């Protein structure tokens, strides 16, 4: 009985620590595709500046 | 100084194109880890159930 109760305790603290880090990593992920979109629009607005010099 | 600008900016407009080429490959990647953000949600979510 205390090994099955020990088990059972391992297994929702893994559980919920899962839970956690799934959570944490989508937030990241959308944090560095947030960064990406900031930077593909700061390199279009060059890639129009660079057209643009193109006729300099 | 007019050939240095015109490799110069012949290059610019490579690295342009390079950096293009690996930053369409990097939205490439976004949309797949999206796919497998989504494809994970839905495997958990059965697995919930």
């Amino acid at each position: 009985s205390d090994k099955l109760k020990e088990a059972e305790t391992r297994a929702e603290f893994a559980e919920r620590s899962v839970t956690k880090l799934e959570k944490s990593i989508d937030d990241l992920e959308d944090e560095l595709y947030a960064q990406k979109l900031k930077y593909k629009a700061i390199s279009e607005e060059l890639d129009h500046a660079l057209n643009d010099m193109t006729s300099i | 100084v007019e050939k240095d600008l015109n490799e110069l900016q012949t290059l610019i407009e490579a690295h342009f194109e390079n950096r293009k080429k690996e930053e369409e490959e990097l939205i490439s990647l976004k949309d797949r880890i999206e796919k497998r953000r989504a494809e994970r949600a839905e495997q958990q979510r059965i697995r919930n159930e």
